[PDB]
């Protein structure tokens, strides 16, 4: 509730929102790119790894507590 | 194909 | 190492900055993802395309402006529905409707009645695939009200030589009469009139029993030939059999050209032969049977 | 505040980099999309009103065929299944990779989209089906030609297969919002179209029945979800055109999730979009393969 | 799924 403590609480709710938001764009992009395989010359070969996103998600919450 |  | 409480004030705003920056980049990326989407709706482009111009047959089409050989839809007068065919259009306004094609042995011609009736193989916009258009269609195309038709056969051996054989008033009957083959006469051709039979030299009737004018179409599962046995069956094909044949375009595809009585399953010659141009043990490399209105063939 | 500001910096910097990877991956795709994919499908000679007539006319190989349901419209390409259960099956919907996008507007869903077939490698004909939606006008017309049964097939990322038959299948024209009707169910995948979501009770399970529903697309709401929020439409969430109710038990035209398993925090609108068929794997599994094919009844 |  101090001057800065309020700032740090907002940066938690914000990175938590951005951590889940990104976790999605990462999936959206994976699907969107694959869906180009039937249109375009080729589809950039790739592989998603939600592990890093989940690892950080559990990692954040630990500190948010 | 002349058959016998 | 655990900075001073005075660091917090600054360090805390450093996050707010990169956090907000991150956000912006995400908004712009979602945008790009949106544009990439409008880029991935089309299907793959198919090379094989069918032309728009249609007529009662390839010649009609060729007379409606058609200029290049390709896949077109035609619909003879008495035809219930239209159907895809291959048209050969030369530089003189001639449009041939091809109904038989051999060129590599890709397609198996050991087909049943219905298959030879409905057709099999594949039509390619560049006449590079083997196929049998179909007796029914062949019948329709060659029997349109008052329009004499002509048939041209084109042979090509495994050396590079190519010969032709023509027939005036070509025609194929309805199923009711087993798609019987008939024609007015041999119109000439350095390939030889193998439809008139061939004196194979194995008997006095070889000529008569290996002639095709008037023969009905035959298949293993539907014998209509003039022989107690089953020509179509022993020679593994579908054709206007007699007892049996001087010409055999829907015959077994023999790579090379030369095959022996041993190559065959039942001794008799069952390859793509044409007696008036090669030995009964020489199967052609390329075969093609096409028709066009007679009046169109050199007056 | 101690080790707190520490972690918050680490994650933000990680994301920053991850944004750089995606920006990078999307730039490449954009370039590869400056030219199309291609096929070369020589058309088979035998043709018919549909696959059942073709198989009967002697077309015994599964590949692309040209059919003409009727003198009305011009012949069009379709993939015929001549091997599954006595063949004669006309594929109207296919899923197997994630190559084609199914989250399209009403028109694309009406005209059809995707690849009907691709080259069998070294072959001149296309003996493999692609991912495609035949087209609503076309599907409706085929069903109204006479009794039509519907065969739905599927497979998980491990190789297990289950089918969902329907003795009666019909789709009304566009004027009737391509209203769907199925009956005479049987099979091993569970009757998700008629009975509804197997793992739901009463009222809940009912709002997930497709039978009788109208077709909806993210740009044309005809769902059984009466709401005011312009964002609460079964097609906007769940992504893809379907006979959504409120919202579904089956999402055949959903997003193709690689791997199968997926969760609410992966989904775009947190809903259960994805090649789903609850009655078998639940709401959070995206079939590896999903297809819908028709054939005259008898 | 459903929208209870
Ligand atoms: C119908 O479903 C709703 C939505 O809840 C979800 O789906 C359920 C099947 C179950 O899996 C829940 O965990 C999901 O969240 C149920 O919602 C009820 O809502 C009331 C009012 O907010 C709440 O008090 C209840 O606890 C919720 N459900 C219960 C009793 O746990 C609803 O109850 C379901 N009813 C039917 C027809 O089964
Ligand atoms: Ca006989
Ligand atoms: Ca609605």
């Amino acid at each position: 509730v101090i001057e800065k403590v309020q700032h740090i609480q907002l940066l938690q709710k914000n990175v938590r929102a951005q951590l889940v938001d990104m976790k999605r764009l990462e999936v959206d992009i994976d699907i969107k790119i694959r869906s180009c395989r039937g249109s375009c010359s080729r589809a950039l070969a790739r592989e998603v790894d939600l592990k890093d996103y989940e690892d950080q998600q559990k990692q954040l919450e630990q500190v948010i507590a | 194909g002349p058959r016998p | 190492y655990e900075a001073s409480i005075l660091t917090h004030d600054s360090s805390i705003r450093y996050l707010q900055e990169i956090y907000n920056s991150n956000n912006q980049k995400i908004v712009n990326l979602k945008e790009k993802v949106a544009q990439l989407e409008a880029q991935c709706q089309e299907p793959c482009k198919d090379t094989v395309q069918i032309h728009d111009i249609t007529g009662k047959d390839c010649q009609d089409i060729a007379n409606k402006g058609a200029k290049q050989s390709g896949l077109y839809f035609i619909k003879p007068l008495k035809a219930n529905q239209q159907f895809l065919v291959y048209c050969e259009i030369d530089g003189s306004g001639n449009g041939w409707t091809v109904f038989q094609k051999r060129l590599d042995g890709s397609v198996d011609f050991k087909k049943n009645w219905i298959q030879y009736k409905e057709g099999f193989g594949h039509l390619s916009p560049t006449g590079t695939t083997e196929f049998w258009l179909g007796n029914e269609k062949i019948h329709l195309i060659s029997t349109q009200s008052a329009i004499p038709y002509a048939l041209r056969v084109e042979l090509e051996d495994w050396n590079g030589r190519t010969s032709t054989a023509d027939y005036a008033m070509f025609k194929v009957g309805p199923e009711a009469d087993k798609y019987r083959l008939t024609y007015a006469y041999f119109a000439g051709g350095d390939a030889g009139d193998a439809f008139d039979g061939f004196d194979f030299g194995d008997d006095p009737s070889d000529k008569f029993f290996t002639s095709h004018n008037g023969m009905q179409f035959s298949t293993w599962d539907n014998d209509n030939d003039k022989f107690e046995g089953n020509c179509a069956e022993q020679d593994g094909s579908g054709w206007w059999m007699n007892k049996c044949h001087a010409g055999h375009l829907n015959g077994v595809y023999y790579q090379g050209g030369t095959y022996s009585k041993a190559s065959t399953p039942n001794g008799y010659d069952n390859g793509i032969i044409w007696a008036t141009w090669k030995t009964r043990w020489y199967s052609m490399k390329k075969t093609t049977m096409k028709i066009i209105p007679f009046n169109r063939l050199t007056i | 505040i101690p080790t707190n500001l520490r972690v918050l910096r680490s994650i933000l910097e990680n994301l920053r980099s991850k944004i750089q990877k995606l920006e990078s991956d999307v730039s490449a795709q954009m370039e590869y999309c400056r030219t199309p994919c291609t096929v070369s499908c020589n058309i088979p000679v035998v043709s018919g009103k549909e696959c059942e007539e073709i198989i009967r006319k002697g077309g015994e190989t599964s590949e692309m065929y040209l059919i003409q349901p009727d003198s009305s419209v011009k012949p069009y390409r379709v993939y015929c299944d001549m091997n599954t259960e006595n063949g004669g099956w006309t594929v109207i919907q296919n899923r197997q990779d994630g190559s084609v996008d199914f989250g399209r507007k009403w028109d694309p869903y009406k005209q059809g989209f995707g690849n009907v077939a691709t080259n069998t490698d070294g072959k001149n004909y296309c003996g493999l089906p692609g991912e495609y939606w035949l087209g609503n006008d076309k599907i409706s017309q085929l069903t109204r030609m006479g009794p039509t049964e519907l065969l739905i097939e599927m497979e998980d990322w491990k190789g297990d297969k289950v089918k969902a038959h329907y003795g009666g299948f019909t789709v009304q024209n566009e004027a009737n919002k391509y209203q769907i009707s199925v009956n005479k169910y049987r099979g091993t995948a569970g009757n998700a179209l008629m009975d509804g979501a197997s793992q739901l009770m009463g009222e809940n399970r009912t709002m997930t029945i497709h039978n009788g529903m109208f077709f909806s697309t993210y740009d044309r709401d005809n769902d059984g979800w009466l709401t005011s929020d312009p964002r609460k439409q079964c097609s906007k969430e769940d992504g893809g055109g379907w006979w959504y109710n409120r919202c579904h038990a089956a999402n055949p035209n959903g997003r193709y999730y690689w791997g199968g398993q997926y969760t609410w925090d992966m989904a775009k609108h947190g809903t259960d979009d994805g090649v789903v068929w609850m009655n078998w794997k639940g709401s959070w599994y995206s079939m590896r393969k999903m297809s819908m094919k028709i054939r005259p009844f008898f | 799924g459903h929208r209870p």
